[PDB]
């Protein structure tokens, strides 16, 4: 019913909407 | 609070001079200040 | 237990700092 997950660094790409909002992301 | 004139701002630690004018962007109510593309800060809110 | 695989999951705002169009 749950599930678990791990972090690592990474280089990410983001996008911000004309609000403040994310609206997607894109890895590198 | 003075506006559309040449003054000296500390808000909360942050310190500048500059001209305070009314803007129209939206921040999310998690977020206080405001950067640029590169490095300046060019909005901030009002603590009160 | 089983193994999956996240499509997108995980995205969280980093900082504080509000940014338009960018
Ligand atoms: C900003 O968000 C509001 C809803 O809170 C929406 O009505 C408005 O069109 C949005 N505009 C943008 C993307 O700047």
């Amino acid at each position: 019913d749950y599930y678990v997950g791990y972090l690592q660094p990474r280089t990410f790409l983001l996008k911000y909407n004309e609000n403040g909002t994310i609206t997607d992301a894109v890895d590198c | 609070l003075v506006k559309n004139k040449c003054v000296n701002f500390n808000f909360n630690g942050l310190t500048g001079t500059g001209v305070l004018t009314k803007s129209n962007k939206k921040f999310l109510p998690f977020q206080q200040f405001g950067r640029d593309i590169v490095d300046t800060t060019d909005a901030v809110r009002d603590p009160q | 237990q089983s193994y999956t695989n996240s499509f997108t999951r995980g995205v969280y705002y980093p900082d504080k700092v509000f940014r338009s169009s960018v």
